[PDB]
RNA sequence: GCGGAUUUAGCUCAGUUGGGAGAGCGCCAGACUGAAGAUCUGGAGGUCCUGUGUUCGAUCCACAGAAUUCGCACCA
RNA sequence: GCGGAUUUAGCUCAGUUGGGAGAGCGCCAGACUGAAGAUCUGGAGGUCCUGUGUUCGAUCCACAGAAUUCGCACCA
RNA sequence: GCGGAUUUAGCUCAGUUGGGAGAGCGCCAGACUGAAGAUCUGGAGGUCCUGUGUUCGAUCCACAGAAUUCGCACCA
RNA sequence: UCAAACCGGGAGAUAGCUGGUUCUCCCCGAAAGCUAUUUAGGUAGCGCCUCGUGAAUCAUCUCCGGGGGUAGAGCACUGUUUCGGCAAGGGGGUCGACUUCCAACCCGAUGCAAACUGCGAAUACCGGAGAUGUUAUCACGGGAGACACACGGCGGGUGUAACGUCCGUCGUGAAGAGGGAAACAACCCAGACCGCAGCUAAGGUCCCAAAGUCAUGGUUAAGUGGGAAACGAUGUGGGAAGGCCCAGACAGCCAGGAUGUUGGCUUAGAAGCAGCCAUCAUUUAAAGAAAGCGUAAUAGCUCACUGGUCGAGUCGGCCUGCGCGGAAGAUGUACGGGGCUAAACCAUGCACCGAAGCUGCGGCAGCGACGUUAUGCGUUGUUGGGUAGGGGAGCGUUCUGUA
RNA sequence: GCCCCGGUAAACGGCGGCCGUAACUAUAACGGUCCUAAGGUAGCGAAAUUCCUUGUCGGGUAAGUUCCGACCUGCACGAAU
RNA sequence: CAGUGUCUGGUGGGUAGUUUGACUGGGGCGGUCUCCUCCUAAAGAGUAACGGAGGAGCACGAAGGUUGGCUAAUCCUGGCAUCAGGAGGUUAGUGCAAUGGCAUAAGCCAGCUUGACUGCGAGCGUGACGGCGCGAGCAGGUGCGAAAGCAGGUCAUAGUGAUCCGGUGGUCUGAAUGGAAGGGCCAUCGUCAACGGAAAAGGUACUCCGGGGAUAACAGGCUGAUACCGCCCAAGAGUUCAUAUCGACGGCGGUGUUUGGCACCUCGAUGUCGGCUCAUCACAUCCUGGGGCUGAAGUAGGUCCCAAGGGUAUGGCUGUUC
RNA sequence: GGCGGCCGUAGCGCGGUGGUCCCACCUGACCCCAUGCCGAACUCAGAAGUGAAACGCCGUAGCGCCGAUGGUAGUGUGGGGUCUCCCCAUGCGAGAGUAGGAACUGCC
């Protein structure tokens, strides 16, 4: 077959199918960050947290910096492991290393995925 | 006899040539032909030529086949020898229901006599039609 | 050098393919059928080629794909007898 | 009969972008030389095999015919 | 028909590291000689058989075609 | 396979006090001759097979490898 | 007897080379292909045939779940291919513009492909359920033959083509007899124990020849009774379509074909009528500046055109059936013959003749199945053709035993 | 013995392409220029050795693919082969 | 002195034994006899011919792997080398024949790196048969990666060969022990490409023989392109006048006497060529007979039609059929 | 704009209209961090300025692709005649032509 446009930008990753399970997509803005626990056949979002939404807490810091970046981890699997869910995959599409993305799966962990 | 074309040698050149005729409107009139048969190049010439050669009162002949089947033969001794292009030069495919010269005119038939001393120069016989 | 002689495709000898694991009946993860060579991503049962259709069944194993862009060489989504 | 080549100004020949007819020799004249010779220059000299056809126009294409030459063919 | 060789500037020929087109003779001019000759020097002179396919590029490779030549084959 | 010989400037070769790299021929130039020739003179021309080792330093020693040649060995 | 003796022995030399060899009956009953081979007038291994033993219960059209892209068709790659218009390049002719020709591109109309294809069969094929078949399906072992086929049909490839080569599927020739086709390996029907009766198949029903010289209707005349072609055909029959028809026309006969003008040009001359161009108008129901004959050129004579008189359907065109022309040859010419006009041909129909086929009685057998100790009975299936080959029973002969 | 050198042919052999000249034209004849050294000098031809060939001219004959003479580029003449 | 006996090297058909292949529209010459890929093969599979087109008998440490960045041909515009912009699924490129695959790529550029690891199984090649190959696991462990994972060489299908013997890596092995020299197990390399593998040239009109013509060289048969003849249309020629006569281009046919083709038949043998002698048959009539046309005044001819009844017949050179 | 559901007729071209909530463009590079030669990439920060690339809506169907109503060639399979060839029975049915579709649905 031939490669879909989805396959060309190699975004998705039909070797996490082959299994089964569930993904942990980071987003990043240049003002906000993004997590969620979507399921495969669509878009289907169990849980998620933005940064934006840590200040309901007590941030007061800026939103956009690594510190913040490990704190929505624990919180979208925190609210994970609330829902059901044991295991996921990281699903960093386009991104570095070291960078905010290995701080929010650095955080999965620490709550109990 | 399957319709060979392109990919070949070079052989000789068309002894046709003349479409004749004002090509600025175009009709639906004609010269059908009851039956199948292969017409050289060399005897559409004939046919052509003897018809546009009585229609000097006017024009607006055309003919719409143009051969394009090669025939090859192998004039030597057997074994070696596919086939070389001599007098058996290109050929056209006629249908059972082809027209082949048609000629753009309204009912001042001067061409029936035209197409009558072609009629007996191609091997079919053909009728006349109006339509 | 090169390559000339208007010409197509270039020919040898008969075909080296079969027809091995009709499946329905048991079958170890591994090349089912065979046609050409290199291909991945059937892990069962996964007979879904342009046309009528296509089919494979029964038979639990992790993986197994197909022979390449031939009988159905898309992957589907996995398949087992019916209770392994 | 068959097949191939050849058929341009007197002679020997070139000449296919189809659209100029040309060269050498020869002939005549000029120049030169005492002059004649040679050489240089100039001029004249063509149904460019014949007919028909093909094109806007053909020596230069097609078809037919004729002649020359060669190979071959048939001999109470 | 088969097989082999050959097909470069007017003539005769060289020219395979595929990337310069060249030699002799001839022709024209110069040098020289009283001069002509010879010799020496210089210049001009090439669809390097044709087409196509090759490589970045081919006279120099492949394929197809044509011509020349030789052997063979055919020949009431 | 084995042993012997050989492996210096384009060619043919000398060169073991280990400490200069050289000769003939050839090539270029000079001198000479009218000139060309010959002879004479001058110049250019060397990873002195390759690597490593040995010495203060090696073409000139040791070791290893390569090439040439030769004898021998092998060859259903 | 010699480009080289005879005899016997080794010898029953060897050969991938040729050929072949003696009783009866019963059951079943091939391959001429694949791979390798100094191999292709050879073998080995398989496919295929047969026999023996073992095991134990299942095989198959249609529907469903699938694989294919060949036919056909078409164009989106690709390679070809008609015309018009526009722009750019090159060459030639007269002027730095225009005209002509050639090649490439784009747009609208024109054409193609065995190694193209957006499409796409039928169809062949894997597997699974619903018939048929049963110790089959299958396993092991013994003995094979065999690797020069051919023909018809369908689909082919090559070739001008072939009682052509070379493939594929299938049915046959080979073991298809019987019947028809005049005679005839493969064309049609059809496939056999013996004897007997009956009915049919093919074909046939005027006679030879068994059966109607049958029924209704129509066509052909040629004896066509069919090589016989491309081609031709008012020989003749049938069917359909257009137009013209009782304002009597279309053809006879009478009388009539002019005026400018001998149209012009050209030409020795051309004055309707050599040729070159035109082909108008004046006077009427009607006459072309003239369709032919004719003159040296005129003249003269007809025609076209119209009236009088003479008096009914005609004319143009399309299609079909059968016959005819085209068809020239070898010791006497024909459908099997006689012969026939229907005992031809076409559309229908009725009644019969006609096989070892189908039905039926009796009889022999064999094989297999069921039950059985049984090859004894009962019942059941096929029914029972066979070259090569496999399996099995038997009669007769010689001599030697016991009774 | 061989490699190497040399004597020996009473062993196998070779003898082209071009230019000028000349001729009414083509050829042969002579010299050279080039390639590979030479390119056939002294002698000899369509000959039982020449195909093309009844080669060309001619004698001879009414007519001779015969013969004789000449020319001769002699498909593959030549000195004790 | 050598002779003679023995041995060694060289020369050595003078002599002897053999080999000198197969395929092959006969044989020979040419061309082939391993292997890969399209058509042919007629939509599964398999399938032939000196069947049509074309190649492999190697090359490569990178033309391998991964990652980052990037995307091509070709055309247009501003300056054919280069640079800037635009169009552009892709016709580029990807080692090698061809098809198939691929572009935020399996292509290009750059960097880095280097799995071509060891051991052992299951499966795949109708219908059994080895080496070899490939797809897919497991056990342990190399390389790269975060990891899944990816390698058993180069995207896949050509680049290859036995036994014997020799040379190369642990062990086993000969009255009794030590030394040396041997034999063996497993594996790698070296040759048979007439490539499922013999070491070996020629003459035969001096010939001999076995057999045969499933593979040719005649006659027959089919075909008929060639050959012979006819017909249709008819340009044109013939002073004018197509058709007295001649008659192109093109088209359609008959014959089968020629030649070519195929090779279906014969191939378990029917004495050659020419001539001569003698018998019968046929016609595409060269005349005689009766006619048509004419470029037919007459005469003499030219051409054509019906017709074969008869007559159609001979000589000189040459064996010769022109 | 947020947040769901169904979850390949949404390829590829083209037109009108609206939002200063949301969102990229944009702007600025102090620093984390990073470019073999270039904060372009990479990463961080602020919001001056638009909607021009997006997006919300909505209008053409060109061309691609997926369905539907009408029909002849073509083509299996088994008997008929006929010089070849054609015909009948039975299962289906090219391309051209007329139309359909340019998202759907709930909540703030």
């Amino acid at each position: 077959k031939k490669s879909a446009r989805i396959r060309r930008a190699t975004r998705a990753r039909r070797k996490l199918q082959e299994l089964g399970a569930t993904r942990l997509v980071v987003h990043r803005t240049p003002r906000h960050i993004y997590a969620q626990v979507i399921a495969p056949n669509g878009s289907e979002v169990l849980v998620a947290a933005s940064t934006v939404e840590k200040a309901i807490a007590e941030q007061l810091k800026y939103t956009g910096n690594k510190d913040a970046a490990a704190a929505v981890g624990k919180a979208v699997a925190e609210r994970a492991l609330e829902k059901g869910i044991k295991d996921v995959s990281f699903d960093r599409s386009g991104f570095q290393y070291h960078g905010r993305v290995q701080a929010l799966a650095d955080a999965a962990r620490e709550a109990g995925l | 006899q399957p319709k060979r074309t392109k990919f070949r040698k070079m052989h000789k050149g068309r002894n046709r040539g003349l479409a004749q005729g004002t090509d600025v409107s175009f009709g639906s009139f004609g010269l059908k032909a009851v039956g199948r048969g292969r017409l050289t190049a060399r005897q559409i010439e004939a046919a052509r030529r003897a018809m546009t050669r009585a229609v000097k009162r006017q024009g607006k002949i055309w003919i719409r086949v143009f051969p394009d089947k090669p025939i090859t033969e192998k004039p030597l001794a057997v074994r070696m020898g596919k086939g070389k292009g001599n007098v058996e030069y290109w050929v056209a495919l006629i249908q059972p229901g082809k027209v082949l010269y048609e000629m753009d005119g309204v009912p001042e038939e001067l061409a029936r006599e035209a197409f009558k001393l072609a009629a007996a120069k191609l091997p079919i016989k053909t009728t006349f039609v109006t339509k | 050098a090169h390559k000339k002689a208007g010409g197509s495709t270039r020919n040898g000898r008969d075909s080296e393919a079969k027809r091995l694991g009709v499946k329905r009946f048991g079958g170890e993860s591994v090349l089912a059928g065979s046609i050409i060579v290199r291909q991945r991503g059937t892990k069962f049962h996964a007979g879904a080629n342009v046309g009528c259709g296509r089919d494979h069944t029964l038979f639990a194993k992790a993986d197994g794909k197909v022979k390449f862009e031939v009988k159905g060489p898309k992957n589907r989504k996995f398949i087992s007898i019916e209770a392994e």
